[PDB]
């Protein structure tokens, strides 16, 4: 490849559902998405949408664009529907673990395919709601993608915590587990 | 239960900066790219059948043709001079070094970016390289990386990490 | 400064 790759459009869109996604992304990580439904660009870091812009419009042409054209492979590949991937997940900790000092658990999906998933983290045992923030979908070279889903806690000697996962291409959701 | 998937992606391949560029577009359905533009090539291709329709007529239609290719500046050059140097190439997020005992020292180095990195241990002013074990880089996913180098041993050990966020590297005693 | 995307070419079906 390169020193660096810059990824200056991916417009994903899928069908049933007219779920779009707009995000740029450089040497991996996600610039902004743009939100299709607020027409807002949103800076994966704040810093940088003062350090730089980008017109939303854009966005919204190029799904547009993408919408279209999943009509016509549609029937030009006589309606073939994508095949489902299991995906795999992994939890580590943004930093070494030091009970009453916080922290950020991090669970990375990976080999998602439809982009369609439901991460949500247990905390012995009951859904975690609160503190919880998760990414875009992130473009994989086999057209694949993943996802990061983040839970802020204070460590503790008495806290078993689970990602739990649910994907078409699983069963009933599947939960990975760190302590 | 029938879902479909498009893709549509602008890829630009830089190196020594701008000095060489290379420019794909993508159009995939499915996983399956079926078109593509590369200024390698300078031009549409199929990639598979189900993009024998597209390429050849978008080739016969030069203002297609013209725009495509240009956007190797447009897009490529343009971002990659302008907005990129200010923010993702000029973002330095210097990695906090800590080091505990797991029987073995862990090196956990932190929040940096970017993922240019080299950490070294050192046992009593000598660099160690036998019974080291560095992590493959980890993304946070939020522009920070993370690298846990563990040292199969325990002397004074010092962490030693090199970083263009840093004046002069970070050392830490154990 | 502004990032400016690709432009994907729209398909007649
Ligand atoms: C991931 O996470 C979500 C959240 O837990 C899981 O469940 C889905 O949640 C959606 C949003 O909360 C639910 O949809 C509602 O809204 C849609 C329109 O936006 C509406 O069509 C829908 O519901 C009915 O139909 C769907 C099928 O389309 C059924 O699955 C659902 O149970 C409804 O059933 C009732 O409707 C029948 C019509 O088909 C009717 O005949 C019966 O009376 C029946 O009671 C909702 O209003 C969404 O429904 C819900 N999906 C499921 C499968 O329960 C989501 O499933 C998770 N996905 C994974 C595993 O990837």
């Amino acid at each position: 490849e390169a020193d660096h790759v810059g990824t200056y459009g991916i417009s994903v869109y899928q069908s049933p559902g007219d779920i779009g996604q707009y995000t740029f992304e450089f040497d991996g990580d996600e610039l902004f998405y743009v939100d299709l439904d607020k027409k807002e660009t949103v800076w994966m870091l704040p810093e940088f949408g003062q350090l730089a812009s980008f017109d939303p419009q854009g966005g919204l042409q190029n799904i547009a664009v993408v919408k279209h054209n999943l009509g016509c492979l549609t029937k030009r590949s006589n309606s073939t529907p994508a095949t489902n991937e299991a995906p795999q997940a992994t939890v580590f900790p943004k930093s070494p673990v030091l009970l009453g000092q916080p922290n950020t658990l991090i669970c990375f999906v990976d080999n998602i395919f439809p982009p369609v998933i439901n991460i949500t983290w247990l905390r012995n045992s009951k859904s975690v709601a609160d503190g919880v923030y998760e990414t875009s979908f992130f473009v994989n070279r086999d057209y694949s993608f993943h996802k990061l889903s983040y839970l802020t806690f204070i460590p503790s000697d008495d806290d078993i915590y689970d990602c739990k996962v649910e994907h078409w291409g699983l069963e009933e959701p599947v939960l990975k587990h760190w302590e | 239960e029938r879902h479909f998937v498009y893709q549509f992606m602008g890829e630009c391949y830089f190196t020594n900066g701008t000095q060489r560029i290379r420019y794909v577009t993508r159009y995939i359905y499915n996983r399956e790219e079926y078109v593509r533009y590369d200024s390698d090539v300078g031009e549409h291709r199929a990639v598979t059948e189900l993009g024998r329709p597209d390429a050849e007529y978008w080739n016969s239609q030069p203002e297609i043709l013209e725009r495509t290719r240009a956007e190797l500046d447009t897009v490529c050059r343009h971002n990659y001079e302008g907005p990129e140097t200010h923010t993702s190439l000029r973002r330095l997020e210097q990695p906090n070094v800590v080091i505990s005992l797991s029987n073995t020292l862990v090196c956990s180095v932190t929040d940096f970016y970017p993922a240019k990195i080299k950490v070294r241990w050192f046992r009593n002013g000598q660099e160690e390289t036998v019974g080291v074990s560095s992590t493959q880089l980890i993304r946070n996913g939020d522009w920070t990386f993370q690298v846990l180098v563990m040292l199969e041993m325990t002397e004074v050990y010092t962490c030693h990490v090199e970083h263009p966020s840093l004046k002069s590297p970070i050392t830490v005693e154990w | 400064g502004l990032y400016l995307e690709a432009v994907p070419l729209q398909v007649g079906c």
